């Protein structure tokens, strides 16, 4: 009734910044894996070179 | 350009019936055909 509950009310607030820094550490995890892929494709001048060279030109 | 050449070149137009659509179809074709690859 008296020393328990007292314990309990003395660690509340440690324990609750602590989660609210790990929530904050997954959030900051979650944006640091974030990457943009630019992909490169075949350019079509080359395709055009060989349009030209199949022609017999 | 020294010599008496023997023809009148004419402007090599001989198959101008190149249909743009078969024309631009085989364009195409090879274009997939090399992005596949």
């Amino acid at each position: 009734d008296i020393m328990v509950p007292s314990f309990v009310y003395n660690k509340l607030p440690v324990i609750h910044f602590l989660q609210e820094k790990r929530a904050e550490q997954k959030l900051r995890r979650v944006l640091d894996e974030t990457y943009t892929e630019w992909t490169e494709e075949l350019d079509q001048a080359h395709v055009t070179d060989a349009i030209t060279r199949s022609l017999n030109i | 350009i020294s010599g008496v050449s023997p023809l009148l070149y004419f402007p090599p137009t001989t198959t101008s019936t190149t249909n743009r659509e078969d024309q631009i179809n085989k364009n195409t074709n090879i274009a997939i055909q090399m992005i596949k690859r």
